[PDB]
């Protein structure tokens, strides 16, 4: 609709606003700009914009509202439901040039950061002052701005939580140009509608982040994991209320079973140091000193040896800690190596209906032969389920993969759950959020899309955008 | 087979290590001292041959009366009885003395089959405590050890790695083995074996006054050659250097890099 | 705007759909239904609904958007902003009889509830369980629709946070009658735009909340209080990044002077237990052991003794803990028998701030010659801010009120600060939200209002509007 | 005035107290055990004293071992020294055996100017140790002092209230005095007293053969005429009643029940 396609007129008055040598047109875009990590959807985008200022952001926001370009915005292109995509190929801007941390306020315990901060950079500059910024997505090299964008998640969820509980503050520019505070160094907030928690998790659809203040925790010294083998994984995921209940916070729960620990052992090379079970949960525990982590840990391992565990391994040193989170960490590319091509769901359902959902893929992996190997994380729900395709020749493996995808996207709607807890909808998932939710609950979405955007410039059918 | 020692040694925590530049001594961080990870495949190594034998293992151990946690912590894992050597005439040994205390800990505890040291330690790096204690006791020995083909009651089967052969030896009981890095993953130390008592064992602790040869210039500082005379960081330097000029000037530039480096590439 | 006026036809047909026990008209109408605590603002409704289901609700908004009549949602009528009075006098939804706690998973550590369950009997509940609600505003009978809609914040905010972060699910009613729901028991979520966090805080503008879902933790057994005297606000004030960053996170973190304390010893006839000092910290440690208990505040109080503390009090026993919190609680009440009447301030600053705002007022008290008593809490910069009227004549007591709050709230704005940290913006506030967020940022909130709410029905002129 | 002693014990730290019906003994929930808020109120009256006459403030405890926690936390308020009387045989006594060897303490510590005891237990509720106490040591005594008007070095200046009246007493040293509820605000206990070391003065404990009649028929469950038979909950019964009828028909229900709850009214 209406998009006016980048001319030569448009490329001398953008770089009027910009320096040449970070504007790219035509041949010198790069194919990497043309996708992210979901693979299905590629698209070039006419300019490629590498911005390095807030004012840099809203002259081109100003230039594109004028002409009536489109606009998407890039980070690492990282995410993996297609969003940073250009699908109608106008500016995209990227921000990687906006690495500085530009603030550290040890009394505030904030620090202010510019979009393009990787996080991988980020967490090594605030654990360097004694400080800690919890949320841990699983891949570091993504850009802050892209946390806060898709509400990035991660292991330390069920102590600490994600993203949008530590975004104290945002700069963000809107469609037409204009600067807008959003938050600020502050705790507490009740001053109008939190505009701020509508950013969080918009994906760029709203408007572009520019600064974010985010809120840090004292670091903790001491980490110790536990090891917990049981019968299947019915009895492992219904420890999890109990052991919460004790009182005793893990930093991080998570659930394996045999069939993905064997996908990592075939990859790395090594064994697991246990795998005489079928399912297992792997706890962590921080702390300050060693005394109270010690009573952290023995209280749930009392515990869980009264209810049908088999054992409790103690996991406490460097090398036994590698033995064990270097496998869930190769979890992801252990089933990308043993496949031709795979696809990712991510659906979160509530905590006492994770063994079920299990349970049921692989009654669908059985009746459907594909493998669909899975893991997640057992204190919040979030399940990362994968249908590989194997040997599948092209047209049956479209038909099972849809088939596939379908059957899982409503079971989780039965069992009142979410399409996505962790990576967004996206492009790839916005069917399963019309299915999910009414048609009047995504004509409020995008009537917001119409007050924040209201010539649709920015980031155009992604999310609620023709779902 | 049957009897099966494994000499464990208590490390620091962490190698990150520095030297104040006029204390002489190790700048160590804190004392949250473990197990060394090379004696882990030492401890897996004896675990694999209990579940194929059905003998039994005892854990010895060189140290204070701090590394008797370490004794516990092979109990976790398995052991079934342990053994430490703490005295204050055993401090201060260099590997010929170390080598010796442990073997004569060992005629104490009375015959094994097969005696399996670790690689190295993680504070030591010299690696050499297998062979000089096999020599007191007067077993063949057998270092790098990366697989047991066969485990036969009589003797075992092995592979012994050279940097760039296998050795394959037949080896008779009894006899001192060294196994390397990565042979097995080590089991962890469960929890459920923590509660049965403390533990079923109870460390048994050896003196100079249990072992046979009761004399104490053998041990400790007396029976050591060697000695440290100072110790530093060790220099090195990052030295960026770029090279153009495209053709064959750059190929001996890289051709003067890989000989200097003894690539001879 | 053009609101149609409620008559006789109305009240039959209002009278078909609830039953006549529950609508009251006229002379019906109490003088409690007419204000809040605010008590500047007075309007009656034309009819006084009291709803007990969501499809009651639905049917007065499916019944007032066809007719043009506005609707305000009232809970106990606590709120200190004028938010829930209705200035047009349409349709008054109470929700007070909705006071049904509908389910506890103990599965998923949450609790279902009905609008106008009250926080004194939902914190009863959960108590008896083992569980633990920890959002605790100051006045326990107010309902928790009204907590969420004013997003309502207290003591516990530094360690736990306030009533956004423990809103798991929310089920409401838009203007023209549609029911949405919006969360769930997940706790994960990244499926689209946070409708759920735009109603947390919105004051009853865009929908009315019909049901909660709100997220529980287990219930701290043991309970130990700190009382720090320091020489001045200032070294008060500056300890609490150093108690933060010790790993010893306090539950509460309260400061008080000497001047607001002596009002409280001659409203409860009792002494504080030692006023040898100008000013307080006032701290709490929570934990299941007493050991564990005792490792956190003696890290605190060696932490304050070697920072210039006159001394630390230890806190311990119940007599004792009555003798020190029953003055804090008893703060508000002690200002209101000293004055005649008084008008109130709750702007939130940055942590590092609170000092220079503190002194601030001190020399505003002293210029104007008004009486400014103040408290709030240290750890996280909600400063509680009183002007008393005392003994001046009523055109000169509205002209050093509106010299003194125009002043206060323009000086949270040079210091980065809020209008309202707690309460809300509300009737009262709209000015200062003005002035603060610029008018690009009030038309984003606006454009929301219309996107919810597109005949303006749902309480207008509040928060966004008219500003 | 000078030399002061304060009787202090330790309790329940709740009172919320039931009894297992065929057990006999309490069903306490814990047992966290304070020091009783009615003696706060009579260590906070010698802190006032001792800031206007400068004596010293000595603390006096009967109980177990247990017992010396208070002791410690009445140093931590500000108190001088203390004095526990554990011992086997002192145990199981009524008031009258525990105001007898609470006597025989205070004769054995020396003389005192002022004996302040608190109002009464929050577990025995008896509030009459105290005029028990004085009969024993000989002095005067007044009970529920709510205020003291003159502290003059020699006496005091007190005022003693009842239901409805106050009486103003001038009495001499050596008195013991009874404070009741509410007198002052007791300070609370500072973290900077208990860092010093761990408390300056040492708990002096005193057992029966320091006391001067040792002679174990007046101490203990001996020396106690009183004892208890059975302990039960108290029967309480909520019984919901209507009146209706207006005129006289209420007002008669209502002085009927206000003069069978003898109000009279
Ligand atoms: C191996 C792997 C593991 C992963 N693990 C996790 C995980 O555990 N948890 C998890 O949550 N995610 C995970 N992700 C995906 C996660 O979403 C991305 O890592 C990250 O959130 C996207 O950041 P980016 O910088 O990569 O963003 P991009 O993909 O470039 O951007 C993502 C979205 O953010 C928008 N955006 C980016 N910058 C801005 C800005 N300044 N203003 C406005 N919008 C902006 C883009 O337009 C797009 O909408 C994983 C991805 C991979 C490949
Ligand atoms: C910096 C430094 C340099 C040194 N250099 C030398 C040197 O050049 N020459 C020399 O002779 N000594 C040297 N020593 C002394 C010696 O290495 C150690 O002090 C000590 O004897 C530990 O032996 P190791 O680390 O060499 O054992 P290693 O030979 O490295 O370990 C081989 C195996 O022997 C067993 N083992 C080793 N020590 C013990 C023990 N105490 N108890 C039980 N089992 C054990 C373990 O199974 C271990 O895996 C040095 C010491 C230090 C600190
Ligand atoms: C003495 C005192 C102390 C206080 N202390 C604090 C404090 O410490 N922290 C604090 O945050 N607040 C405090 N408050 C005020 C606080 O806002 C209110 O106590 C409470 O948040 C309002 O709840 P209510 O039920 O009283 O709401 P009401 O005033 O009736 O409603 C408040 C707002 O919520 C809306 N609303 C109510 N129910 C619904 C619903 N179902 N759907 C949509 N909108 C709804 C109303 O329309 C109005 O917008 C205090 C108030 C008093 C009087
Ligand atoms: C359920 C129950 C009922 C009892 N009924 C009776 C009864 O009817 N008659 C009877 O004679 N005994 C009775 N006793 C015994 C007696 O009351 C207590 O067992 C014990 O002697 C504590 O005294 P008290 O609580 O009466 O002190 P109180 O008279 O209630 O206390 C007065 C003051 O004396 C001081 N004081 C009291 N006890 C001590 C102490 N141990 N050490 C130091 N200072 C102290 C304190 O300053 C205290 O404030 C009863 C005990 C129990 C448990
Ligand atoms: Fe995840």
């Amino acid at each position: 609709m209406n998009y006016k396609k980048v001319e030569a007129s448009d490329i001398a008055a953008i770089k009027e606003l910009i320096p040449a040598e970070r504007v790219f047109v035509g041949t010198e875009i790069g194919e990497d700009f043309s996708h992210d990590e979901l693979g299905s959807i590629h698209s070039y985008p006419e300019v490629l914009i590498k911005v390095t200022s807030t004012e840099e952001v809203s002259k081109i926001m100003k230039y594109a509202y004028e002409h009536n370009i489109p606009v998407v915005v890039r980070g690492s292109g990282t995410g993996l439901v297609g969003a940073c995509v250009p699908l109608f190929g106008g500016i995209m801007l990227e921000t990687t040039l906006m690495n500085n941390i530009l603030e550290l306020d040890t009394e505030n315990l904030t620090v202010t950061v510019e979009p393009g901060v990787l996080l991988m950079e980020l967490s090594k500059f605030v654990e360097e002052n004694d400080l800690f910024y919890p949320p841990d997505p699983g891949e570091k090299s993504a850009t802050i701005a892209g946390n806060i964008s898709t509400n990035a998640g991660g292991m330390r969820a069920v102590k600490y939580g994600v993203t949008r509980d530590y975004v104290r503050g945002l700069t963000v520019v809107l469609a037409n140009g204009e600067i807008i505070e959003l938050g600020g160094k502050i705790v507490k907030n009740s001053s109008g509608y939190s505009l701020k928690d509508l950013v969080i998790g918009s994906e760029g659809t709203l408007c572009v982040i520019t600064k974010a203040i985010l809120k840090l925790l004292p670091l903790p010294k001491m980490t110790l994991s536990l090891l917990i083998p049981f019968e299947n994984i019915s009895d492992a995921a219904g420890i999890v209320p109990k052991i919460i209940k004790s009182k005793a916070i893990p930093t991080a729960i998570e659930f394996m079973e045999r069939q993905t620990i064997l996908f990592a052992e075939d990859f790395l090379g090594k064994k697991f140091p246990d795998s005489s079970s079928n399912a297992y949960i792997l706890l962590t525990f921080d702390g300050n000193t060693k005394e109270q982590v010690e009573a952290e840990y023995e209280t749930v391992a009392n515990l869980c040896l009264a209810e049908g565990a088999k054992d409790v391994y103690i996991v406490d040193t460097v090398e036994r800690k590698d033995s064990v989170w270097s496998a869930r960490g190769a979890f992801l590319e252990a089933i990308k190596a043993s496949t031709t091509e795979m696809d990712e769901c991510d659906v979160v359902v509530p905590r006492n209906r994770i063994a079920e959902f299990i349970e049921f893929t692989h009654d669908l992996a059985k009746e459907m032969d594909v493998r669909i190997p899975s893991f997640g994380h057992a204190g919040d729900g979030n399940l990362h389920i994968y249908v590989c395709r194997d040997e599948l020749c092209q047209a049956d493996w479209e038909a099972k993969l849809a088939e596939a995808m379908d059957r899982m996207y409503a079971k989780a709607l039965t069992f009142e759950g979410l399409v996505s807890g962790e990576h967004g909808i996206g492009y790839a998932k916005r069917k399963y959020l019309l299915n999910d939710f009414g048609t009047e609950h995504l004509a409020l979405m995008a009537g917001i899309k119409q007050t924040f955007d209201p010539k649709n410039l920015l980031n155009p059918k992604k999310v609620c955008q023709m779902a | 087979m049957s009897k099966i020692l494994v000499c464990i040694k208590q490390v620091p925590g962490t190698s990150n290590v520095e030297v104040d530049p006029e204390t002489g001594v190790l700048i160590r961080d804190g004392v949250e001292s473990k197990l060394n990870p090379y004696d882990l495949f030492g401890l897996e190594t004896a675990f694999r041959l209990k579940e194929q034998l059905g003998g039994t293992i005892t854990t010895l151990s060189m140290g204070p009366m701090q590394s008797k946690e370490v004794l516990m912590e092979s109990f976790y894992m398995g052991a079934d009885e342990g053994c430490l050597l703490s005295d204050r005439k055993f401090g201060g040994a260099d590997v010929v003395a170390t080598s010796y205390t442990l073997a004569q800990g060992t005629k104490r505890l009375g015959d094994f089959d097969l005696i399996i040291c670790g690689k190295q330690t993680t504070d030591g790096d010299t690696a050499q405590v297998g062979p000089e204690m096999a020599e007191f006791l007067g077993i063949p020995h057998v270092t790098n050890v990366i697989k047991i083909l066969a485990a036969d009651e009589k003797g075992l089967t092995l592979q012994m790695n050279m940097e760039e052969s296998l050795e394959i030896q037949r080896v008779p009981y009894p006899c001192l083995i060294t196994v390397d890095k990565d042979i097995y993953t080590p089991r962890l130390p469960s929890y459920k074996r923590k509660l049965d008592i403390s533990k079923n064992p109870e460390i048994k602790i050896l003196t100079l006054k249990d072992m046979y040869d009761t004399n104490e210039k053998k041990y400790g500082l007396s029976g050591s050659p060697t000695q440290v005379e100072r110790i530093f960081p060790p220099e090195s330097n990052v030295e960026k250097t770029s090279f153009e000029g495209d053709g064959k000037v750059l190929a001996k530039a890289l051709l003067g890099i890989l000989t200097e480096k003894k690539y001879l590439g």
